[PDB]
């Protein structure tokens, strides 16, 4: 499709809307121009969703509890408020960990204060204090508690900070109040920010006056990898084969001690910019630790990233870098040789959260596939700045896409594959368009690193080329 | 590393030696992990009666609940109406969760909108969100009805749905006669089933309250059927099938079975099937109204009796043999239609299966949980099979219900070792299955973590899960099953007995050790 | 010893120390048992490629066959006719076994008589047995038809059924007009399916050969359906349901679904339902005759083509998506009836399920066995699912069939690692699943011993059995299932995907070991 | 029911039959008179079945292969002839054993020569010789072979004895030809006799000149227990607790070596008279070993049997006998206390093979139950002699009952429970009569001994008192 054709498609789709919604949505839909470096000239982002249009976005609680805090494996995270939020988000996100669940690790459990009417009317701070005592009784090996506020907590005027301070002092325990109520912000995004500030304020400085940890020049932290299907493990292995020491993973398979040790590292490696840039900046301000963005999706990006990271160290790490690259070369070349001929020229449309809509484009390209549309639920313009040079000229970009828009764009563009979430998956399969979940990895993965690329390629091929897609039309029609 | 002809996903990739060594180094270097012996000591303690006593003293903490919040149920109710968009007034994060929860259980699209209230609405409420939200939803998705419920933000700030909807119509955002039934659905009262009742009663009131003066009870010669919160497609289908076989005129009020099972034929259908507006307007003209799940339809019942003047029969959920018989006999009485030969034969085929399978079912001990009506029906049918429900948990149950179930247990010698629990969660249930171990659990997918826990204690302590209920997320297409009627009873029996025989085969598969009892014929 | 409130049956009674000690003493004292190290050595050897090569050189020895003998099939065919008594001329021991075999699979009564030939009949033949047998059977059990087959004694001594029955009528033992169709069913030719074909062709001949002059093809506007040897009640039901939904006139010729599923209502019904004599007499007036299982209906096909002059269509068994589509399109062509909206939707629901479950099915490797038509249909549907049917075993298959399956494998990339075996047994299959291990076996209850054997080598070598076929004796009520049409495909898909996910849950249930991948949602 | 009523029930039922069948069947139906000691005055048995009447009987191959030989665990039993017989009989009978199946034990396997047309036309003796070589290759730990003839073998003139001799000599292997073709005899019974003679002729004498076995005064063999559900093990335990040494079990869990050691024992304990009286008589004739009948069904019979057995030995065994009886007294008394009030007065009809129709009556009576009718498929008059004293006055006896007869008798007598086989089970359940399998124990058991009585009682109660039986009538009929 040409630029003019895509612009025409945008206008046609916007025709259905009332005027206020039409004028708003026009600002969130763009035809890419990789020449443009200031995305605030071509798209608006990180605004409220228009009422009634079936946004795919979540809320700040999803961004704090579900995304940043929930994966920390040896803390207990309390979903504080009524029963719904904790139940829907219980074990929905595949932030993998090693532990003994219910004993020393708690990630897939749902702890809640299960607010009733009396708690709304008279407040939940006494309940929260009693709950904390019950947690301590029944889960003695927990290494700290977080309190993940749901919508009612700030609305009724509860003071969870006071409860957290008083109880934390009484039990000599880290108890972290997190004001991530879903009424705050416009999406998951502000939950990330809230959650990062809560780490800063209540956890990260605990060991500021402790000199016992033995640092090395090769100490790093992986910042913003939530170990979906083991993604952080398949990243960590490469960093360590290159001779670095990965002191912490934020927050997939993460422990509270690893977070507390992070101010001791030499370099913060940021995968998810959107969710963890906040704390990365803080650590540069307070501890002088530099940070850098990287990308472990597909061999081209993974190799570029290993080299860029190694360049921050000495010749010994640069030599190990080339060793790592040489080791895995035949493995990813075999993946390409098998799967690229099966996928070459196929066209994909993506719609994901705040990082993957640009980050996975290289891996598609490594299999000869073209990303013809992409967009984000809750990205900011700094994300779009990073996107426009990764995407082809005249491709389609969509911010906080409506259900209606996404369906109509797909009908015109007729991509060979769609990569999006669970709320989208079954729509597009009924249309006869191969669909891969690009949040949960469709219960597969990992996709990061060299070992992840093999699984990614397998997965895109098994779905795009599946025999089921030739069968949607009954032979009598 | 990977070998290109046999690619490993997470399992078993991370069991390779290099990953194992890496994960050991992570743990030792940076996790400050409790020693394994201490982990083992605490695990063992969590399996004890001492621990169970502490666990059951909880007043403030809930762990691993077996219920959800009201609006989930309002959304499911609303989906069962023709060309109806569920609309939840409040915070959008809620709607992302409701859709995903149902998407995972049904493996189907789930359409629902929010009006995206934010913090700004705490000053002067969500009226403008309702006005623009209704206009936008109607234009964009072209529903014939919008059924409005609420999230907890909207409830706490006190938004008056009725006034807001009225003002939307007054100011031209949505046509005066466009149907916008509503219900307040506070998450901090009851559970998801309460939200279903609230929504249904709201829809019934919308279509009937102001038009009662031309209605005559029995004039349309039909029976209304209200299914309640129902997540098995086979349950809508079997009720419709049995009434059709009997020649009984009926109207199923809230019927999502088509929209939750559209074909994959090259087009997405946002709406399919459902109860028509004509059916809801004509409902007071029925002979009577039957509630399939009365223990969460109390508000609906009050409206149907008080306003429609229907003498709603006192019927249990039609689960198992006796209660399916009672349902059919009552329907026969109301409609004047005899029970036909086809249903008599089906009933005798169930009884045949019971006679065939009784020796393996006899005395088997079950822990089970779910919503009140489902749980009571399962308990009843287990007693009919000569099984022993020993741990009966209904997180969202109430005292009156518990008395009813205690009465059912008393009418059977198979009830003697059973206890009913209300207000207790799956972490409570976990203790019970360690301290008073049953043979099996019957429950939803959250049960898998209890099975995992029991196996860790030892193979001889493992309590296998049998998946019946909601949600089921770790198996495919079980939402197509049936639990109601003789067909549901045949399906439940088959699953139970084969679960027993599968476990027995596992226990007797050890060559020269336990395979003396690995019989070909059972 | 026993404790009265927890009585132990054989498992686990004989694991008590006193029984264990007793059994060790019996072994060491009196059994002269090979040392355990030698048992282990030989076991290991039986899992090797070297052993497999010897195994596949067998010419005289059969071990663990996957077939039975002709008269079993004749009996099942005969049961499908109204008020018909299967009668096997020959030795009574056979009939005890046929009844028990079917009793165990269907968990139903199975009525069949013998005429109890003994050694004395070798002199003089079994004519007197036939005379008294027919008289006695007709008097006692009051059938409207007796359908006669043979045991191998009667075949070897050369009894002429035709002459014997004719003499029975000549001498007044049974009325001249009383129907006594017959077939020779030698156990040493083909298998049970062959016996079905022989019996059916005999019944067809009985009612039509002498009355062809008044018949006109197409005059009754129906299609005849011949199901062949079929042991899933759901298969008879789904074919009838699909043709009725399409408004196609049909006659199902051999229909045992009622007599194999009588209700338990206080009476025993020796006969129920079945194909009527009128249907068989009128069958040549149909438009055409469709054979559901053509690879064991060759003799029937020759009769229907040669005598009824029906142009029997070349259709595969209606299993899986493409072959169900082909069946419906051919029925539409013959009947002039369009394929109705109900079936179009059902098809699209199956396709939906395929799209939903494809990621877990993809690439999964199966060993499977059964009768020829069932096995080819299973292979076809597995290819449609993106599965690899690597070991395909049909003991009673033939060269022509094998060529047909090899062609099906060639039309799919998912066929590339597959081999078809004919004339091989389950001891051959046992070797294949050791040497070229698949993920699962799809087969009948005799496969449980292969799974046992694989587990003994180690948990990582265990090949779980998925029970689809005949006989199934160690699970209850699976005979109610369906494998034909879209309904059967939906059932098979669901069983397969959930077998995969059950095994994956087993492999990931180990706390802190493999439970990183014990996902709630799959 | 009075004698006159039962007599009139018999006449009424026989009205359906043609005259020849009527006259025959009248001789096989009797009203018991426990005063009669010569059953040849009141019933005929062990005659041909009438054609067409749906006998429940099997054949001589069932009696030889399925019953006597098939349980011997370390031999391979060939079903010689066409495929059917071996397949239907494969693992149908629960003759339990300890072994490694396919390696040193072979009981639940089906070995067959799978005769085809060429084998019928030209004979199967070359096939059998080749088959034996293949067995030896693929099953090297087998300790002997039996050749179980199916119908065609004798009919076509094959010489399996020559093959057995020649191959046995060539391979230094016990290879036993058994002429148990189904055309022989009238039932399972003659297969027992054939099988006993084959053990005599080809196995039992092997160690006649061997003096190495270390015999003791307390050596016994259990003759005629096929260990259904472990019945022989629950018998054996008691004999050895009484101080006896059980050198052999014929044939449940039996080994070829135990059979060959049996001529060294001091006493043969016969459970199943019908199947193994032949070899018991032979052993008394040739080796001077006495034999005695016993009964281990229920506590009354088991105690009587233990005492009678112990009486054959010395004071040390008599003393241990009372120790055993004292040990188990509280156990069986607890069973009676629990189950007898649940079963007292209930009426039972049985139909089984050759032993159990009389042997289980005491166990029923130990639970307060009454056996109101009993009969056998293939018993001889010496079995009926033993039955008439065990059954009450005016009860019904039936030999080789027809399906029609059994149904009609049940309709009139209206027993509370029926105990019979698989071909009867589903009929009576549809009639609303509780049914227990008294061959297979309905996949339960053991029933022998004290431990078996607990399971028997549990089983009769779980079925007779099951809630399903109240549900057969629809409440609208
Ligand atoms: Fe959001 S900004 Fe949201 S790289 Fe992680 S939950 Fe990216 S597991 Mo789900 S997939 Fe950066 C997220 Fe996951 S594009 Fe998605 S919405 S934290
Ligand atoms: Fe026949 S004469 Fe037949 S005590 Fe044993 S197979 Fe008795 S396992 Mo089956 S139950 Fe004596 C028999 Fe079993 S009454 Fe039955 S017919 S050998
Ligand atoms: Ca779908
Ligand atoms: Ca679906
Ligand atoms: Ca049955
Ligand atoms: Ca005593
Ligand atoms: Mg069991
Ligand atoms: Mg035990
Ligand atoms: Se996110
Ligand atoms: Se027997």
């Amino acid at each position: 499709m040409s630029r003019e054709e895509v612009e025409s498609l945008i206008q046609e789709v916007l025709e259905v809307y009332p005027e206020k919604a039409r004028k708003d949505r026009n600002k969130h839909l763009a035809v890419n121009d990789p020449a443009v470096t200031q995305s605030k000239k071509c798209i608006i982002s990180n605004k409220k969703s228009q009422p009634g249009l079936m946004t795919i976005r979540g809320c700040a609680y999803a961004g704090s509890k579900g995304v940043v805090w929930g994966p920390i494996k040896d803390m207990i995270h309390i979903s504080h408020g009524p029963v719904g939020c904790g139940q829907y988000s219980r074990a929905g996100r595949r932030n993998y960990y090693i532990g003994t669940t219910g004993v020393n690790a708690f990630v897939t459990m749902n702890f809640t204060s299960d607010f009733q009417e009396k708690d709304i009317v008279f407040g939940g701070d006494k309940k929260l204090a009693k709950l904390i005592d019950e947690v301590e009784t029944l889960f003695p090996l927990n290494k700290g508690i977080s309190v993940q506020s749901e919508c009612p907590i700030g609305l009724i005027g509860d003071d969870i900070e006071s409860v957290s301070k008083v109880k934390g002092a009484e039990l000599s325990k880290t108890i972290v109040p997190v004001r991530c109520e879903g009424f705050r912000g416009v999406s998951q995004s502000l939950g990330h920010h809230i959650a990062n500030d809560a780490v800063r304020d209540w956890v990260l400085g605990k060991r500021d006056e402790d000199t016992t940890f033995a640092s090395t020049p090769y100490d790093v932290a992986i910042i913003g990898d939530y170990n979906i299907g083991g993604d952080a493990w398949s990243s960590r292995i490469l960093l360590e084969e290159m001779g670095l020491r990965c002191v912490a993973q934020w927050s997939g398979d993460g422990s509270i001690s690893e977070i507390e040790l992070t101010p001791k590292v030499k370099l913060n490696l940021v995968h998810c910019y959107r969710s963890m840039n906040y704390i990365s900046r803080h650590m540069e301000e307070k501890y002088g630790i530099p940070w850098m963005e990287y990308n472990f999706f597909g061999p081209t990006k993974t190799i570029e990233s290993l080299r860029a990271i190694a360049a921050k160290f000495d010749e010994s790490i640069q030599k190990k870098c080339e060793e790592v690259i040489a080791k895995y070369k035949p493995e990813w070349e075999a993946v390409v040789a098998k799967y690229r001929p099966r996928l070459e020229g196929k066209r994909v449309m993506l719609y994901i959260g705040g990082l993957r809509p640009r980050h996975v484009i290289g891996a598609y390209e490594d299999l000869g596939m073209e990303v013809v549309g992409t967009g984000y639920e809750f990205a900011h313009n700094d994300d779009y700045d990073r996107t426009m040079k990764e995407m082809g000229d005249s491709t389609l970009l969509y911010d906080d896409v409506t259900g209606y828009e996404f369906e109509e764009f797909v009908k015109r563009i007729k991509p060979d594959l769609i990569g999006s979430g669970i709320k989208e998956k079954f729509i597009f399969q009924k249309m006869g368009i191969p669909f891969r979940e690009m949040h949960s990895w469709d219960y597969s993965g990992p996709y990061h690193g060299f070992d992840g690329f093999a699984i990614f390629a397998r997965d895109m091929d098994m779905t795009l080329n599946n025999p089921c897609w030739k069968k949607l039309q009954a032979p009598w029609e | 590393s990977q070998q290109v002809d046999k690619i490993k996903a997470s399992y078993p990739l991370f069991l390779d030696q290099d990953y194992k060594d890496m994960l050991a180094k992570k743990r030792d270097g940076f996790e400050e992990k409790y020693p394994q012996d201490k982990i083992d000591e605490v695990f063992q303690w969590t399996t004890t009666k001492e621990y169970q006593e502490l666990n059951f003293q909880r007043e403030a903490l809930t762990v691993n609940p077996a219920k959800a919040c009201q609006p989930l149920g309002a959304v499911l109710c609303a989906l069962g109406f023709e060309k109806t968009m569920p609309y939840v007034h409040g915070s959008q994060g809620c709607v992302a969760y409701f859709r995903s929860y149902f998407n995972r259980h049904f493996r189907e699209p789930v359409s629902c909108v929010s009006d995206s209230m934010t913090e700004d609405a705490a000053v002067f409420g969500g009226q403008q969100n309702m006005k623009d939200g209704l206009q936008n939803c109607k234009a964009t998705y072209k529903p014939d009805m919008i059924a409005v419920s609420t999230t907890c933000m909207a409830e706490v700030i006190g938004d008056d749905l009725n006034a807001f909807i009225n003002n939307s119509k007054k100011e031209g955002f949505i046509p005066d006669e466009f149907p916008v039934p509503f219900a307040h659905t506070p998450s901090f009262v009851g559970s998801h089933v309460t939200g279903w009742d609230n929504m249904f009663e709201g829809i019934a009131r919308y279509f009937t309250l102001k038009s009662m003066d031309d209605k005559v009870v029995g004039s349309n010669k039909k029976i209304n059927i209200v299914p309640g919160f129902e997540t098995y497609l086979g349950n809508f289908r079997v009720i419709k099938r049995m009434l059709s076989e009997m020649g009984v005129g009926y109207s199923l009020l809230s019927d999502p079975e088509e929209v939750l099972d559209t074909p994959a034929d090259g087009q997405f259908r946002m709406y399919a099937g459902g109860t028509t507006q004509e059916e809801m307007k004509d409902a007071p003209n029925a002979l009577n109204t039957v509630l399939l799940q009365p223990w969460h339809l109390e508000k609906t019942k009050k409206f149907v009796e008080g306003t429609w003047k229907h003498e709603v029969p006192k019927l249990n959920i039609p689960m198992g043999l006796d209660w399916t018989d009672e349902f059919l006999m009552k329907v026969s009485e109301i409609s004047g239609q005899p029970i036909p030969a086809s249903l008599t034969k089906e009933r005798g085929r169930l009884v045949d299966m019971m006679t065939d399978s009784h020796t393996w079912l006899h005395g088997k001990r079950f822990a089970l949980w779910g919503d009140p009506d489902f749980v009571m029906g399962l308990v009843k049918f287990l007693l009919e099979l000569g099984c022993e429900p020993v741990h009966i948990l209904c997180h969202n149950g109430n005292k009156r219900w518990k008395k009813a179930v205690d009465a059912i247990l008393a009418a059977s010698p198979y009830g003697k070792n059973a206890t009913v629990y209300i207000g207790k969660d799956l972490w409570h249930l976990r203790s019970l299955v360690f301290t008073d171990k049953p043979d099996f659990m019957i429950g939803n997918s959250y049960g898998k973590f209890i099975q995992r826990d029991t196996l860790h204690k030892g193979k001889e302590f493992e309590v296998p899960l049998i998946r019946i209920g909601f949600p089921i997320f770790d198996r495919h297409h079980l939402h197509r099953s049936t639990t109601l009627g003789y067909e549901g009873a045949m399906q439940i029996l088959t699953t139970l007995v084969n679960s027993i025989l599968e476990r027995l085969d596992e226990e007797t598969r050890g060559m020269q050790a336990t395979d003396y009892n690995h019989d070909l014929v059972r």
